[PDB]
RNA sequence: AGGGGAUCGAAGAUGAUCAGAUACCGUCGUAGUCUUAACCAUAAACUAUGCCGACUAGGGAUCGGGUGGUGUUUUUCUUAUGACCCACUCGGCACCUUACGAGAAAUCAAAGUCUUUGGGUUCUGGGGGGAGUAUGGUCGCAAGGCUGAAACUUAAAGGAAUU
């Protein structure tokens, strides 16, 4: 995997983390 | 070098460059010796006496090999002025 | 028997030169090895290591032998010979000709006043071949050669009684450090110290006052 | 020292102008030459021939002194020089080197041209570098003929000189050969111009 | 090279290197005497001027500036000082 | 900017030594440089040198005979402490025969041993062999 | 040169210098934050007794393949579980 | 490491130079990393102008040449032979064949 | 197809530089030569160098070849050598005496401390 | 959030190519591309070379300035500029050849003046993964940024060169 995809993955992953979190406040 | 007993040690000792006053080492195979014989009435070049130039491979090396024996000439007399010390 | 080519070589066969100091003097190149053994009778030859060194061919793989061979008696006098061959005996004997004909002269020096004998060396000498430098410092009466046992074996080789060293790199590829240590013993001759600093007569060398003797005709 | 014989007499300065010994510097100089007297204004220096006429006589003085004629070895690869050698070869006792030199000649004990000199001397430096690099490896002094252009590299007594040339080159060698006779006492006078010619050196191409 | 006299050199060579450069700095600039070709006044101008300078009595230009040496305006006549 | 110019002074001591010329133009020159050098020549490790006077800092022309082969400042000048100058030597110098350890004391700048008979220390400077 | 001050009065950042890096070197680390303490089953010592639940044989990482008999243990200073190996040949049946 | 210590651009004392697109395949290169080949070719082709010479009114005439200046992103110029790849050794070789 | 090998080559031409003197021209009597002279196992191998000996020696008579020496062609060498012109090209006789100086050429002659004649231009570029 | 919206064009449509092809190729095409007020603070933001200072080796170029040339041309007669030409000189973007120095080497006039170790200073790294993650701060409207672990895991990951 391309260092680059990986970063992108990890942000998708941390919107999702952001967005779960939200929910739980 | 000298032993306390007065006499010496040290296997040999070595030549120096009589340009730079540096040591020739052993296996300095770029070093040279010019050997510039003594001269006499009709030209006639003495047999077997000469003035002797150690020049050490690095000064050859460097390419300031020629200026420095040419000093080296003109403070035995052997040249009348080619190189002069202000440049 | 043996015929030489070189006039040193010839000039070595009819006994004009007495030792391997003149030699060492006036920088004269030693082309042929007979000429070490004829001035050197006492030399000691040390196998360091035999290893294989790799080829890749489209069939297989060429492998090749790399001896290294250090030589000397106990008098400031060292080799180092490094040789590739095929078979493993001949490498071995292409060294020790290698090494001879390498042989340099050692600068051996005292401690703290000098009693009696030189044992360390003169100078704090450093070496640097590869990424190794090998540093070889003065070491006082009976401390021993105080080295990694390669450096050891080619100090003890040279005659120096005493000494200190500091290797730094990768010193386990041991041929790179070998050299360094070789470098360094060098070196010591080449150090201008206070007890050289006056200059001297420049002799005439023995390819020179021979010169007649030099040539087959 | 020298005594007063050996002074640039005019025929001799006469020879060295016909020559163009002194012209023949090119723009372009290297920084380990002051053997420059002024730079004509249209750009070509022009050497000291004084200097020059020095320098040959102190390497003459050094090629006598060198005790075996065979121990010397003249080396040219430039065409405008090769039968020059050859004629100081021939004169002097030396050893010549024409034409192509072969490397691996003074390392190397297993070649046929295996040669052991004790000085060398070389029409140029420029073309004759390998030669040069080789006697570095044997502590062979080397005498060259150097113009201002050529590099100093190993080169252990300079002759300023025209390296353009065609006669100059061939000039030189003659003159220092001539030398090095008197020297010897080959010639039993200094004073008696010598009776061979400049032009019996120099070089011809193909004509008949 | 290796050996040189670095106390006297030649002075051309001096002349040849910059300001400041030399064995010890000193100007290059000077000052003249400028005559200007109506009145009979002697005026001392700096060669490298910066000012458009006029002589004392009159009001004519002597100098005008340029990037070095200053230039002189024509019908004057100098004398280095 | 130019903090030691003794330093600068060594260092271009230095370069001159190693490119084996016989004579170095020192720029800034001091009080302290100048008597670094008269040690040095004392010890015979340098020819004749002579100082310019450009009215301002100076400037030094030194000859040089070849024996020097190592200068060398020892920079933030370490007060030595008499017991201490041992150690300085056994790091510094390349034998316990020969080589000198410039320290200015109190009774004035001197070589290591000068110091030792005199029984005086102070901060170190240089080093020579 | 040299990326480090050098002044006679610089003590202070060659210290704290010093004392940042010191935390790039893994064992100081760990001997800094506690882990042996905080982390690790064994609580920072040589040894620890623990209760046999049951005999695990394991396979191997590559190149090599044999089944190891090692044995799950809980122990008794934290209660913490742990595999830990049975050396030599017949010596899992010695565990129960 | 570095294949080229010009790193195959020409640049240096700039910072950024403005990209042209590729001649070939609009592949967006800067204005230096670019081959530039300057074709002067003849309006009419080398066979066909004795044809176009009878046809002429005005005997003696000019015949013009067409000018411009081409752009290579150096892919495309690899491709269509207009670079080649050298020997490390003559890589180094800055002034054109011919 | 016809190229001949080292071991053919190199012998002729060691042939040519032992024997140019007798070993002449025309092929037969060289190949008999070749056949007294060398130690050559078979026969075609003889005849081979005798062809290539031949061939050489043909190539001789037009003038020097590289690589072979032999004796005779030194000394021709040598004889052409050894000519002068009687007049000479420093001779200056050319110039009509006052050799062509330029204005520094002769500032130099004049520094030395030399009198000799001398024509005086100027040069600029 | 306004204004502008010609081109080109993440998304989308949409036609092919393919086993698949919401990929490359083709045709359209909102956002964007331009701008005005704010924000954002990152890029292979690269010379992957921190800044200031000294010194060591030649060589031509070139740009900026300045000097000396009865040097060439310009011509409106001397001209006076200007443009050239030559020589020197500071400052710059570079480059070429040698390293006698460095370096693991590729290479480097600095990446030199380092086991012959100290001119002054700021920042950063300490095997590979886990991870630029978790967490806590803090700054952002948001995207995100700056700060930044450990458990556990592993005998290699890497660099330059070689056949
Ligand atoms: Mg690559
Ligand atoms: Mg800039
Ligand atoms: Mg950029
Ligand atoms: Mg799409
Ligand atoms: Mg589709
Ligand atoms: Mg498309
Ligand atoms: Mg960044
Ligand atoms: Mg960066
Ligand atoms: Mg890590
Ligand atoms: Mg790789
Ligand atoms: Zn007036
Ligand atoms: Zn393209």
């Amino acid at each position: 995997m391309r260092a680059k995809w990986r970063k992108k993955r990890t942000r998708r992953l941390k919107r999702k983390r952001r967005k779960v979190r939200a929910r739980s406040k | 070098m000298e032993n306390d007993k007065g006499q010496l040690v040290e296997l040999y000792v070595p030549r120096k460059c009589s340009a730079t006053n540096r040591i020739i080492k052993a296996k300095d195979h770029s070093s040279v010796q010019i050997n510039i014989a003594q001269v006499d009435e009709e030209g006639r070049a003495i047999p077997g006496e000469y003035v002797t130039y150690a020049l050490s491979g690095y000064i050859r090396a460097r390419g300031e090999a020629d200026d420095s024996l040419n000093r080296l000439a003109q403070q035995d007399g052997l040249l009348k002025n080619v190189w002069s010390y202000s440049r | 028997g043996w015929v030489p080519v070189t006039k040193l070589g010839r000039l070595v066969k009819a006994g004009k030169i007495s030792s391997i100091e003149e030699i060492f003097l006036h920088s004269l190149p030693v082309k042929e090895f007979q000429i070490i053994d004829q001035l050197l009778p006492n030399l000691k030859d040390e196998v360091m290591n035999i290893k294989p060194v790799q080829k890749q061919t489209r069939a297989g793989q060429r492998t090749r032998f790399k001896a290294v061979v250090v030589v000397g008696d106990s008098n400031g006098h060292v080799g180092l010979g490094i040789k590739t061959a095929k078979e493993v005996a001949g490498a071995i004997r292409a060294g020790i000709i290698i090494a001879k004909l390498s042989v340099i002269p050692i600068r051996r020096g005292y401690w703290g006043t000098n009693l009696g004998q030189p044992h360390s060396l003169a100078t704090k000498t450093s070496g640097k071949c590869g990424s190794v430098s090998v540093r070889l410092i003065p070491a006082p009466r009976g401390s021993g050669i105080v080295a990694s046992p390669a450096v050891k074996k080619l100090m003890q080789l040279a005659g120096v009684e005493d000494v200190y060293t500091s290797s730094t790199g990768s010193t386990r590829t041991l041929e790179n450090t070998l050299k360094a240590a070789f470098v360094a013993i060098g070196n010591t001759y080449g150090f201008l110290t206070p007890n050289l600093w006056e200059v001297q007569a420049l002799t005439p060398s023995p390819m020179d006052v021979y010169a007649d003797y030099a040539t087959a005709s | 020292s020298l005594p007063s014989t050996f002074d640039l007499t005019s025929e001799d300065a006469q020879l060295l102008l016909a020559a163009r010994v002194h012209l023949g510097a090119k723009n372009v100089q290297v920084h380990q030459e002051p053997y420059v007297y002024k730079a004509r204004p249209d750009g070509v220096n022009v050497i000291n021939v004084g200097k020059t006429w020095e320098k040959i006589v102190l390497a003459a003085r050094i090629i006598a002194a060198i005790p075996n004629p065979e121990d010397v070895v003249a080396i040219s690869s430039r065409t405008y020089g090769q039968r020059a050698v050859l004629k100081y070869a021939a004169h002097t006792g030396a050893t010549p080197i024409a034409g192509r030199f072969t490397p691996g000649s003074f390392t190397n004990y297993i070649t046929r041209s295996f040669k052991e000199p004790r000085l060398v001397i070389v029409t140029d430096p420029r073309s004759d570098a390998q030669a040069i690099k080789e006697s570095s490896y044997v502590n062979i002094p080397v005498i060259a003929l150097t113009d201002l252009d050529s590099p100093s590299e190993y080169v252990d007594v300079a002759i300023p000189c025209n390296n353009r040339g065609k006669h100059s080159i061939g000039l030189i060698w003659y003159l220092l050969a001539r030398e090095v006779l008197r020297l010897r006492g080959a010639l039993p006078d200094r004073t008696q111009p010598w009776a061979i010619m400049p032009d019996l050196y120099f070089y011809r191409n193909p004509e008949e | 090279v290796l050996v040189q006299d670095l106390l006297h050199p030649t002075a051309a060579s001096e002349a040849r290197k910059h300001k400041l450069k030399t064995l010890v700095q000193s100007p290059r600039s000077h000052f003249l005497d400028v005559k200007c070709p109506g009145c009979l006044n002697i005026t001392t101008v700096f060669s490298h001027a910066q000012t458009a300078v006029t002589c004392e009595s009159c009001s004519t230009v002597l100098c005008t500036p340029t990037g070095g040496k200053a230039k002189l305006s024509e019908g004057t006549s100098f004398r280095r000082k | 900017t130019r903090t030691s110019v003794l330093a600068d002074a060594l260092n271009a001591i230095n370069n001159a030594e190693k490119t084996g010329k016989r004579q170095v133009l020192i720029r800034p020159s001091s009080k302290v440089i100048i008597k670094f050098l008269q040690v040095m020549q004392k010890h015979g490790y340098i020819g004749e040198f002579e100082y310019i006077d450009d009215h301002r800092s100076g400037k030094i022309v030194v000859q040089l005979n070849g024996r020097l082969n190592k200068c060398g400042v020892i920079s933030p000048r370490f007060n030595v402490k008499i017991a201490d100058v041992e150690k300085w030597t056994a790091n510094l110098l390349p034998a316990r025969q020969f080589g000198y350890v410039i320290l200015t004391t109190s009774a004035g700048i001197m070589d290591h041993e000068e110091a030792h008979r005199k029984h005086v220390s102070g901060k170190i400077l240089g080093f020579v062999y | 040169g040299k990326g480090k001050p050098r002044g006679l009065n610089s003590a202070r950042k060659l210290r704290v210098h010093r004392r940042n890096n010191r935390w790039a070197e893994t064992t100081y680390k760990k001997r800094l934050l506690g882990t042996a303490f905080k982390s690790s089953p064994f609580g920072g010592s040589s040894h620890a007794k623990g209760i046999v639940l049951e005999k695990i044989g394991i396979e191997s990482k590559q190149p090599n393949s044999a089944i190891r008999k090692c044995v799950r243990v809980q122990l008794i200073k934290n209660g913490k579980k742990v595999t830990a190996f049975v050396p030599n040949d017949g010596c899992l049946n010695f565990v129960d | 490491p570095k294949k080229r210590a010009s790193n195959g651009r020409n640049k240096k004392g700039r910072g950024h130079v403005k990209p042209v697109r590729c001649v070939n395949c609009s592949r967006s290169v800067p204005k230096d990393k670019a081959i530039k080949r300057m074709a002067i070719r003849n309006i009419v082709e080398a066979a066909a102008i004795r044809d176009l010479s009878e046809a002429s009114v005005y005997a003696e005439y000019a015949l013009p040449k067409t000018y411009n200046k081409l752009h290579y992103c150096i892919s495309c110029a690899i491709h269509a032979r207009i670079v080649r790849v050298r020997s490390r050794t003559d890589r180094r070789i800055r002034a054109p064949p011919q | 197809g016809r190229v001949r090998t080292k071991t053919v080559k190199r012998a002729s031409k060691a042939l040519i530089e032992k024997y140019y003197p007798k070993l002449t021209m025309d092929f037969q009597t060289n190949k008999r030569l070749c056949d007294e002279i060398a130690t050559i196992q078979s026969k075609r191998l003889r005849n081979k160098i005798a062809g290539y000996t031949t061939h050489l020696m043909k190539r001789i008579q037009k003038g020097p070849v590289r690589g072979i020496s032999f004796k005779l062609q030194e000394e021709e060498r040598e004889r052409k050598d050894q000519y002068v012109p009687d007049v000479s090209a420093l001779d200056l006789s050319h110039s009509n005496d006052v050799l062509n100086v330029d204005t520094q050429t002769a500032e130099l002659v004049n520094s030395l401390g030399l009198k000799l004649p001398l024509s005086v231009s100027s040069v600029s570029a």
